[PDB]
């Protein structure tokens, strides 16, 4: 590139203006890099509290027209993200709008360990399991974050 | 168009930090300045962000040319006071 891009000037902006939960850590493996970069969550409450997630985001040059693509490098049991690391967050995919940033995103990802949600879940077992036994869920949570199967699926430990 | 900003090959990046966080036409809360050197994109400065700002701080006390910063360059400045990304026309 001759200068920087629509896409560099805007993520600039944004990457800028972050107001993230002492939850939420961003971090850049290059300063230079601002198109990729990971977010870690560690929730200090709901059924994922004491765990710890990676998300990895990778802002393409069709930003903020496009958005960003971001995945779960953490295996977890979880309605919204499934074992390949597939995150369905709505503003992420078809709510999508030029308007919202990096911060939207974050918060949303948040958002999701503190209510998921058995609607249009990636794990439809996890999903049932969360709204026909609330606890079995909360007991599935924990035994996967520290490590373990839940049928024949194997949940590597994940707490911080 | 970029709003020319001129100074002297000499100056330090904190020189720079401080016209935009003190000029009475601007005072930018805390700016973020990139530019692009040599085809790429080069972050000067930021504080926003701590993974950032903590490999990003020896250059306010970097000479300016010493960033191979050469005039003409525009540079990106971001910060809550701007709606949008600002180019600054550097001025040798």
């Amino acid at each position: 590139g001759s200068m920087a891009s629509a896409a560099q000037l805007r993520i600039q902006k944004d990457i800028n203006e972050l107001n993230l939960p002492k939850t939420c850590d961003i971090s850049f493996s290059d300063p230079d890099d601002l198109l990729n970069f990971k977010l870690v969550i560690c929730p200090d409450e709901g059924f994922y509290k004491s765990g710890k997630f990676v998300f990895s985001f990778k802002v393409g040059q069709g930003y903020p027209h496009d958005p960003p693509k971001v995945k779960c490098e953490t295996m977890v049991y979880h309605p919204n993200i499934d074992l390949e690391g597939n995150v369905c967050l709505n503003i992420l995919r078809e709510d999508w709008k030029p308007v919202l940033t990096i911060n939207s995103i974050i918060y949303g990802l948040q958002y999701l360990f503190l209510e998921p949600n058995p609607e249009d879940p990636l794990n439809k077992e996890a999903a049932e399991v969360l709204q026909n036994n609330r606890r079995l869920f909360e007991q599935n949570v924990q035994r996967s974050m520290r490590g373990g199967y839940i049928g024949s699926t194997y949940f590597e430990r994940c707490l911080k | 168009l970029p709003q020319n900003i001129q100074f002297s090959p000499s100056a330090k990046l904190q020189e720079v930090l401080d016209y935009l966080t003190n000029s009475a036409s601007l005072q930018m809360k805390s700016p973020a300045i990139t530019a692009t050197l040599e085809g790429k994109n080069r972050t000067l400065y930021m504080q926003s962000v701590t993974s950032i700002e903590e490999r990003t701080r020896p250059n306010l006390s970097k000479t300016l040319k010493e960033l191979g910063l050469v005039d003409g360059q525009e540079l990106a400045v971001a910060d809550v006071t701007t709606p949008q990304t600002v180019l600054f026309k550097l001025h040798f």
